[PDB]
RNA sequence: CAGCCACCCGAGAUUGAGCAAUAACAGGUCUGUGAUGCCCUUAGAUGUCCGGGGCUGCACGCGCGCUACACUGACUGGCUCAGCGUGUGCCUACCUACGCCGGCAGGCGCGGGUAACCCGUUGAACCCCAUUCGUGAUGGGGGGGGAUGCAAUUAUUCCCAUGACGAGGAAUUCCCAGUAAGUGCGGGUCAUAAGCUUGCGUUGAUUAAGUCCCUGCCCUUUGUACACACCGCCCGU
RNA sequence: AGGAGUGGAGCCUGCGGCUUAAUUUGACUCAACACGGGAAACCUCACCCGGCCCGGACACGGACAGGAUUGACAGAUUGAUA
């Protein structure tokens, strides 16, 4: 029944990368912003938060049951051992997806780049981070491939 | 498609029993992981899905070696309609909301 | 001393089993020349032998300078 | 590499070919002086075959898959 | 625990192994006490992160 | 017959099919601890873990 | 002018008789069926070898039996029959002879000439 | 003045790594990935199903991988010392005490433990040599088999044999105090190590407290008809 | 200044034309060679066969539903094992 620690640690790592995954590849559309897990004795939970709380949190329940019997069938989890917490928001010391995801979504439906790159610079800035890079790789003008980087503020790199 | 239909009735039977269902794609498996001592063949059931994913009734996804379904009131309707379950079966997924 | 036949020198060797301890010029290196039979069944070792090509391993595709100028 | 110009050599496979009635006539058999249909080959004792396999009489070999008896004429 | 991991995939510039640390910590204590109290001490809903198990050998 | 129509060659020593399994890639396993991801997602998901840098 | 014999023993020798004496001294290349199991695909092979042997007539080329994954070759009672193994192009041509015992069949199998001993490559000068 | 050297002190009068600019390379990675420059992509095959011949085939032909290379040492053992590498896994199955047949494994219950518990005070490495080799290519590296996996094969992975090299092709190789090398312990395949590599010990050092020479990068001044920037520009037959 | 001072001698997966279909590249002189953290018959070949399934849903043509991969046994038989 003993279990060692590196092992599990690293087992949890699959699990929580797996998860991961999953979540930036499905739920990007409906403006989840912060994302965790959480452990209880013999239990194991996955809690969001956004701004759009109900909106995440789904109509139906669908994406509810439907993502947690995804993770219960895959990861030989038993049935009803993950469940979905609540939490509350502190402050603004985490606020890029909003923006990203207005930029984003402005351009699926048509809307230049740099529009969008000054939008989110501008309200980044109103918001109070200390400076924001925001790096377009591709095709912008012309067929060469440059890496549009847009940088304002200050970027330490050196240092504990 | 190549899968004897008495595999796809009882696949289709406990889907909707069960709900979602998970998927390992692999042909060097002799026997089905939860499928096991029935020794069904991987290759007709993947053709199966990738079938009936390109017909148009559930969102095809390609999640990284290992796939799920993707269900929703017109996919639950779909597979109500092509099992012929009786209009009286509801998934045990939503139950007591 | 009774050295035993896995232990003796001409262990189980080819054409006869002899376990006597006999060492004459002019045949027994003919004796010590199983090679007879290997290269004319051609086998795998003996094909490589036809053209003189190595049969250990040892890694020639271009090196091999010792004695080939 | 280049395509092989698969035309020399076995282009292409095509499905299995038979000849056979609409309704079955070499399946079930005849002339037994009897009314109704008798059925002159011996049962096998094997059920874990499917009802509607007919029993065969063949010169040489075997085809049957899971049993395959051995027998003669002579 | 050192684990040492290559980061150009083809070879392409320098051998900069990255050098990650796994430094796990441990904590023993045995008691001779009566069960609850040392029950209600524990289940006090402990923080997360830290991996408690109680043994009986 | 039958076990030579299909399926005469097994791999014990796969480690294709035994891959990393989270990612769809052979390269970038090794069988430690059970990792089964690459060396980029190990990165990616080392400091959610636990992991730190001071060698 | 004198032949050859494996310890004494002719190949009328090794084949009337089976290898109760070998038992402990048969060789590598799956003599695991105490160790590690039994497989198949020694009983087709011992058909058709029958096969083989039994409806050829003296005085001619006997039939080419065809391998492609080559198989295992168990005691030199195959001896007598041309083997036309697969090296992908034609018929790998063996007359097998009671000196093959011990062996791989496919062993006899090449599909290329030695490098042409001639000009290097363009760069030679470095 | 910033500072620098020596000395007295002190465990230490500069220990190593970690984080590591703005901007760029028309670099690597779609072979980490079903978003992405694509004629055969109308499911005609690279694996699904087979694994044969070989990157083990030969000529300057680019690759640290070359242990060892002999009286400093090779033999046999009298011998005396921390790796602080780590070694029992939800669809995990690969880490011989107590007795013996043996050159290895092979085992019959059987590797003590999910670990500082069990491997343990992990007796591994230059050593008072425990027969031999007092100056020479020699004692100095040195073709059949008994058995992990579906198959030892150009011995991948144990038993007897038929023992170039001279400090070594002209050789864009690192290094300044526990450091170069030797040697040893392990981890990456794990079906049992890795000829490399990654960590760690042991033995352990001679010159240095300097300088632009021959190598690269940088700065200042200067010239320019260059700005795709000297792999430039450009004149004439 | 000095120690290995390499390569000199048989001495990594990769490695240049590389005769055969093949012993090739996806990296090309501080930006190719311990390279995709390969103890190479494979997942420890990409260049090789053929049996192994022929991915076609979405308007509709064919008897205007039975056109059988999935069933092995001494002659057929590009392995009798399809």
């Amino acid at each position: 029944v003993q279990i060692s620690k590196k092992r599990k640690f690293v087992a949890d790592g699959i699990f929580k990368a797996e998860l991961n995954e999953f979540l930036t590849r499905e739920l990007a559309e409906d403006g989840y912003s912060g994302v965790e897990v959480r452990v209880t004795p013999t239990r194991t939970e996955i809690i969001i938060l956004a701004t759009r709380t109900q909106n995440v949190l789904g109509e139906k329940g669908r994406r509810i049951r439907e993502l947690t019997a995804v993770v219960q069938k895959r990861f030989g989890f038993p049935e009803g051992s993950v469940e979905l917490y609540a939490e509350k928001v502190a402050t603004r010391g985490l606020c890029a997806i909003a923006q990203a995801e207005s930029l984003r979504y402005k351009l699926l439906g048509g809307l230049a780049v740099r529009r969008a790159c000054y939008g989110v610079l501008r309200f980044i800035m109103e918001s109070g981070a200390k400076g924001c890079e925001v790096v377009v790789s591709g095709k912008l003008r012309g067929q060469r491939a440059k890496s549009m980087k847009f940088v304002d503020g200050l970027m330490i790199h050196s240092g504990d | 498609m190549l899968m004897p239909k008495k595999n796809r009735i009882a696949i289709y039977e406990l889907l909707f029993k069960e709900g979602v269902m998970v998927a390992k794609k692999d042909v060097h498996m002799p026997k089905h992981p939860e499928l096991a001592d029935k020794n069904v063949p991987n290759l007709h059931v993947m053709k199966a899905m990738q079938s009936l994913k390109s017909r148009g009734y559930v969102k095809e996804q390609f999640a990284w070696r290992h796939f799920y379904w993707y269900l929703t009131n017109e996919g639950i309707q779909y597979l109500r309609d092509y099992l012929h379950l009786p209009p009286e079966i509801v998934p045990a997924t939503l139950r007591r909301s | 001393y009774k050295i035993p036949d896995w232990f003796l020198n001409r262990q189980k060797d080819v054409k006869d089993g002899k376990y006597s301890q006999v060492l004459a010029n002019g045949l027994d290196n003919k004796l010590r020349e199983d090679l007879e039979r290997l290269k004319k069944i051609r086998a795998h070792r003996g094909l490589r032998h036809f053209w003189g090509l190595r049969v250990r391993g040892q890694h020639t595709k271009t090196t091999g300078r010792r004695g080939r100028t | 590499k280049k395509r092989k110009k698969k035309s020399y050599t076995t282009p292409k496979k095509n499905k299995h070919k038979r000849k056979k009635v609409k309704l079955a006539v070499l399946k079930y058999y005849k002339v037994d002086e009897n009314g109704k249909i008798s059925r002159l080959r011996r049962e096998c004792p094997s059920d874990e075959c499917g009802a509607g396999v007919f029993m065969a009489s063949h010169f040489d070999r075997h085809y049957c898959g899971k049993c395959c008896l051995t027998y003669c004429f002579n | 625990l050192r684990i040492t991991t290559r980061k150009t995939p083809c070879g392409e510039g320098s051998k900069t192994w990255d050098r990650f640390q796994m430094r796990i910590h441990k904590r023993l204590i045995d008691l001779h006490s009566p069960s609850e109290i040392v029950k209600q001490i524990t289940s006090i809903s402990i923080e997360p992160g830290v991996e408690v198990e109680v043994t009986i050998a | 017959g039958h076990q030579q129509l299909y399926w005469s060659h097994p791999r014990k020593f796969g480690q294709g099919s035994r891959s990393c399994r989270v990612c769809s890639n052979r390269h970038g396993l090794i069988r430690k601890y059970g990792l089964n991801m690459c060396r980029q997602c190990f990165r990616q998901y080392a400091k959610d873990i636990g992991f730190i840098k001071l060698d | 002018f004198r032949k050859f014999t494996y310890r004494g023993v002719d190949l009328d020798q090794l084949l009337d008789m089976s290898y109760e004496q070998l038992m402990q001294l048969y060789s590598a290349r799956q003599r695991r069926r105490l160790n590690r199991g039994l497989r198949r695909k020694q009983h087709s092979l011992l058909k058709r070898l029958r096969k083989a042997k039994k409806e050829a007539p003296p005085m001619e080329k006997p039939e080419v039996v065809k391998t492609h994954l080559r198989d295992m070759i168990i005691l030199p009672e195959m001896v007598g029959s041309m083997v036309g193994v697969y090296n992908g192009k034609t018929f790998n041509q063996v007359e097998i002879k009671p000196e093959m015992i011990g062996h791989y069949l496919g062993e006899f199998s090449i599909t290329y000439k030695p490098v042409k001993h001639g000009r290097p490559g363009i760069g030679a000068t470095h």
